[PDB]
RNA sequence: AAGGAGGUAAAAAUGG
RNA sequence: GUCGAAGGUGGGACAAAUGAUUGGGGUGAAGUCGUAACAAGGUAGCCGUAUCGGAAGGUGCGGCUGGAUCACCUCCUU
RNA sequence: CUGCAUUAGCUAGUUGGUAAGGUAACGGCUUACCAAGGCAACGAUGCAUAGCCGACCUGAGAGGGUGAUCGGCCACACUGGAACUGAGACACGGUCCAGACUCCUACGGGAGGCAGCAGUAGGGAAUCUUCCGCAAUGGGCGAAAGCCUGACGGAGCAACGCCGCGUGAGUGAUGAAGGUCUUCGGAUCGUAAAACUCUGUUAUUAGGGAAGAACAUAUGUGUAAGUAACUGUGCACAUCUUGACGGUACCUAAUCAGAAAGCCACGGCUAACUACGUGCCAGCAGCCGCGGUAAUACGUAGGUGGCAAGCGUUAUCCGGAAUUAUUGGGCGUAAAGCGCGCGUAGGCGGUUUUUUAAGUCUGAUGUGAAAGCCCACGGCUCAACCGUGGAGGGUCAUUGGAAACUGGAAAACUUGAGUGCAGAAGAGGAAAGUGGAAUUCCAUGUGUAGCGGUGAAAUGCGCAGAGAUAUGGAGGAACACCAGUGGCGAAGGCGACUUUCUGGUCUGUAACUGACGCUGAUGUGCGAAAGCGUGGGGAUCAAACAGGAUUAGAUACCCUGGUAGUCCACGCCGUAAACGAUGAGUGCUAAGUGUUAGGGGGCCCCUUAGUGCUGCAGCUAACGCAUUAAGCACUCCGCCUGGGGAGUACGACCGCAAGGUUGAAACUCAAAGGAAUUGACGGGGACCCGCACAAGCGGUGGAGCAUGUGGUUUAAUUCGAAGCAACGCGA
RNA sequence: UAAGGAACUCGGCAAAAUGACCCCGUAACUUCGGGAGAAGGGGUGCUCUUUAGGGUUAACGCCCAGAAGAGCCGCAGUGAAUAGGCCCAAGCGACUGUUUAUCAAAAACACAGGUCUCUGCUAAACCGUAAGGUGAUGUAUAGGGGCUGACGCCUGCCCGGU
């Protein structure tokens, strides 16, 4: 990890040198990968990292960006109390979770009546929903 | 102990002036004797006495105050001290007050004002301001 | 003191700390040493590129990046402007001024410089931001 | 008559 | 042949980097436990020292007033 | 001419002498001998950093920061050593050896040193052309023409800096369109624009076109030294020729307002305000801060402000900062007086006389290069710039003068400081001895069922006879009244009495010494309590500890016990809010009134040294201090420089240990603090009042019933009211 | 005993190596004694010249004993023999000592030191039926027994059971 600056300046180098050799970050995985036009061009590329700018680097796949969905319905309810210690604090929902259309992407919809969720919180459940979600649940 | 008679004199001076006392007895010295003479002869103080007691003698001051009772010496300041003397050029000599105060001076041609050692183009210790 | 006091001992002014420590160093990698030297701004490789919640009262998702610079200090540097272009392994050009709401960020990346861009959609005080002239 | 200094008792539930 | 650079061997000195692990320190958002201090803060507080206790802290010994206070005598000032 | 003591010892050819060798030269420069010298708290040695200066930036100055360009001096030339040649080198583009590194090779062997000028790679935020010419100045060689000269003279690139000029000027209300705001009238961009007129700095085109150039050499004469006389040589006057820049600067003629304005800011500091979008998000920010629906603080738009071929940001230095204070600050409570003595070095020092001239003052001479800064003048059209004079700049050196002060020498004085003589008080210290009260324990007589304790309790002690009471004994510790803003001591501290040894202080006298003094780094001692070691002692009290109680809990406060310890001897530790939070010495500056120990003059007056209170001038942020200053002055010492981190870490020294002394930084905040003011509050206080107590009459609480309320039940028992100030209340 | 040098082996067992005298020099740590012969190095024969000395003697003489220089020889001079290998760490026991005669020498025992406990003297404890003895010709700073085991810092809670 030492000569990560070295790696990044001769591939650098390497792709002002060569037009159809890319390198770029991927955001999801936090990984570094190296475009080619083959095994034999990306062989010798890493060979040339590896002597002529004395960087060693090892190669493998690119690990592939898994995604989550649920396959089934269900309604369900969540009620956190923390009343025991000093202040209190009390939430309590009750949604209905229903899998999606494929690509369709996150649907929230607030089917409150009678304002038992004040319409102040309700903003506030909808992120709490979106960082659980990003989080995953299964992997 | 004592380190400064000159310092003492004119602090008994400004203490004096300061409760605007009428006399002024000290302990005499050549130095203080001149001193004294050099303030009456600029106006300072009204007269000065010497007793020629045992015990090298008293200076007896006795100082001026003005119409409405102002007093004539504003203050007196020691400048060349035991632990940092001073000195200067004749033409280095200060200006007490833009000139409307006296610089008191020691030079080879005895103590005088610092009017007078620009005058005579000397310089020497400056002992003290007044004004 | 007495004039014989500050002979013996003279006087000893207060000695200035500089805001940008990290600006006044360089690296020679032959004697593998630092060296004493003022820069006005310097090169870094973005470790990290975030978001940071400033100090009370103040409120925010500040946007801020680690950068190791080439003297191979390691600092967080704040990126000015709405929206920006940075990720791990950017280079990224440094100078001093910290953010007050941000407590361990004592620098800020410059927009308009390597490969920062400039601010999009930035039409008055530009040159703070790195933005050319639309006309 | 009103203020400054020293000694010296007797009493006591708990939470705001 | 003398002197003699570099080199070799040896035990020490000094400096810097780095090290499993470890220590307290600072900062941080509505964290948890109690409530030490500020009123006599509900056991006056603080200083030095010793020991004990989850924690603030408690307790003992000496010291300070930078301590409030009802009744008493003892003086001193206007 | 530099930082560190968290570097105190260094030095053995080292210091000196003798002899010799060696060198341009003196010399431990080197060697032989003899000696033990030399340096150092006036900072040696060690470590770190650094070329030095003229100067440059800043500042009112004093100072602070820096050591690019240009000039001087030094040092170095891949690293180290060496010598050769030479007048000169221990030699950048020389030699030899060694080392590291690199290159060529036919593998036998060879070669190299850009910190010369360009340029390449690398490092970096970042710094240029592998340019033209020796025409000018200078240098080397040559008799000279001349050759060489990446010195140098030029050109190229870079807004990098400074200076200069542009991007147009006059008229122009008819306030044109259009943007923005609007109170829907209008305001503003705005004489701005449009249009007419004018100029060409600039720009394009075409012509003319410098200076910098002196020369040298060569050719003619004239003159001067020498010659027997020429050629030659010196000098003088003439003539041909010599430009990289460059057909550049500059000048002339014609054409066009036509090609040539951007940056930041507009909440306060700080010149400049409005509308929209956003809504503690996005964002801004040097500090204070701004942003949650009315944002002059975020983004855009209009307008405005400051600058302008530049404008902003970052970095660094000085300033503002008197925030290290010599100029020019402080230490009672804001940071700061060592806990206190004794005392070394150093700093400072009473009065008079004579003398010296180290400091001090004054005149002359030399020098402080040039360039630079400042003043003046001159030349580029101006300016920057260039040139020329002046002035300035030393803590400089030599020399001649003055003697008041500081310093040195000599001689006197008694006022300070000590001593003698006559007196005074004292819980000053050390060691032995004696004594009364009280507590605890032990023994015994009488005696019964409690004692003790607390807010209330319980633990505990007691039916074995407790507690109480009486007598006797054992032992330890402290000394009731006197006792007092009283006394003594440097501080800590010292309180029964007696004896022995011993310290200090105060009063008067004026013989006696004659400045012998003050302060005091480093050092050396004492130093409350706790604590430690050894040996004793052990009543009381009492950390730890056990039990009881209180409490939500109670590792406490309270209660019952209880060990170390509390006491003694000898050692150790060396710290306290060790405080007057106030260093020591000295003198001066209104007063009133106590008290302690004296003295002098008539209950009174005066006076010395303490100890208190009140209070002028003066001081202070205020509180307050105020002859026992925190006033006015002088000397010396110690200490401070925002709050945390931290009295911590590291190093050092001390300690048996506990720990003590010395003593940072990173990082973090914009505060932390003092005195005082107004409120509010207090399980603070004083006083005053009220059917608040008290005096008294009658009630409620007890019974039945009416009604309201809580609870439960129900389909519902509608909702509201909850201490006083909800409950025959909304009703 | 070539080259190698722990690759052997459970293990460097054995062997090898060091070894004398003089000189230089010598660390952590420490109870300040030590560690230490630490470590790590240099010298060593013979001849001659010059020369400071000490003991014994009138002296000569005899004996002891250095220093400097110049030479000579060998592969090699404490020329043979005899004469420490050293260092860095960890466990255990403080240390010198003692022990299974004849398979165990150790970390076991002992130890100086600590503490508990008994014992007022015809002591307690021990031997013996007793007499008589040890203890001790001692007397609580003494004597017997238990446990621990230098030194340093310490040694907490429980008395229900025995
Ligand atoms: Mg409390
Ligand atoms: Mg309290
Ligand atoms: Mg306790
Ligand atoms: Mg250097
Ligand atoms: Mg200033
Ligand atoms: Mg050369
Ligand atoms: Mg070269
Ligand atoms: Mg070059
Ligand atoms: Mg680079
Ligand atoms: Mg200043
Ligand atoms: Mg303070
Ligand atoms: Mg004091
Ligand atoms: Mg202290
Ligand atoms: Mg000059
Ligand atoms: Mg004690
Ligand atoms: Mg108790
Ligand atoms: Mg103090
Ligand atoms: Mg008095
Ligand atoms: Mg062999
Ligand atoms: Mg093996
Ligand atoms: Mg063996
Ligand atoms: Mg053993
Ligand atoms: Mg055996
Ligand atoms: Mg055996
Ligand atoms: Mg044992």
């Amino acid at each position: 990890k030492a000569d990560q600056d070295k790696m990044t300046q001769a591939l650098v180098k390497l792709q002002e040198e060569d037009p159809t050799f890319h390198a770029h970050t991927d955001e999801e995985t936090g990984q570094v990968i190296i475009g080619g036009m083959g095994e034999l061009h990306l062989d010798i590329l890493v060979d040339r990292m590896k002597k002529e700018f004395n960087v060693e680097c090892n190669v493998g796949a690119p690990m592939v960006s898994y995604r989550e969905t649920f396959k089934s319905s269900a309604q369900v309810q969540g009620k956190f109390s923390r009343q025991s210690g000093g202040r209190g604090q009390y939430g309590d929902v009750h949604i209905e979770f229903t899998p999606n259309e494929t690509g369709a992407g996150f649907e929230f919809e607030n089917a409150i009546v009678g304002g038992v969720v004040p319409r102040e919180y309700i903003p506030s459940v909808e992120a709490g929903l979106k960082d659980a979600m990003e989080n995953g649940v299964l992997a | 102990t004592m380190t400064d008679p000159i310092a003492d004199m004119l602090t008994r001076v400004r203490n004096a002036n300061m409760v605007r006392h009428e006399k002024l007895e000290l302990p005499a010295s050549n130095i203080k004797k001149e001193i004294a003479e050099i303030l009456k002869s600029e106006g300072f103080i009204k007269n000065v006495e010497y007793v020629e007691d045992d015990k090298q003698g008293v200076l007896r001051l006795f100082l001026k105050y003005g119409q409405n009772d102002e007093r004539v010496i504003t203050g007196l300041k020691r400048i060349s001290k035991p632990g940092l003397r001073v000195y200067a050029k004749a033409s280095e000599m200060p200006k007490v007050l833009n000139g409307l105060g006296i610089a008191l001076v020691s030079t080879s041609e005895g103590v005088i004002t610092d009017k007078e050692a620009r005058k005579r183009n000397v310089g020497g210790e400056i002992i003290a301001y007044v004004w | 003191p007495t004039i014989n006091q500050l002979v013996r001992k003279p006087r000893q002014s207060k000695i200035k700390k500089s805001d940008s420590p990290a600006l006044n160093k360089g690296f020679n990698s032959k004697k593998k040493k630092f060296t004493d030297l003022n820069s006005p701004q310097k090169r870094g490789v973005c470790t990290r590129v975030g978001t940071m919640t400033p100090k009370k009262p103040n409120s925010a998702l500040r946007k801020y990046a680690r950068v190791r610079l080439s003297n191979n200090i390691e600092i967080n540097a704040y990126i000015p402007g709405i929206g920006h272009n940075l990720q791990e392994h950017s280079v990224v050009l440094v100078r001093g001024g910290r953010v007050k709401d941000l407590p361990g960020v004592r620098y800020h990346i410059v927009r308009g410089a390597l490969d920062t861009s400039g601010v999009d959609g930035r039409r008055q005080g530009r040159s703070l931001y790195g933005t050319k002239k639309p006309k």
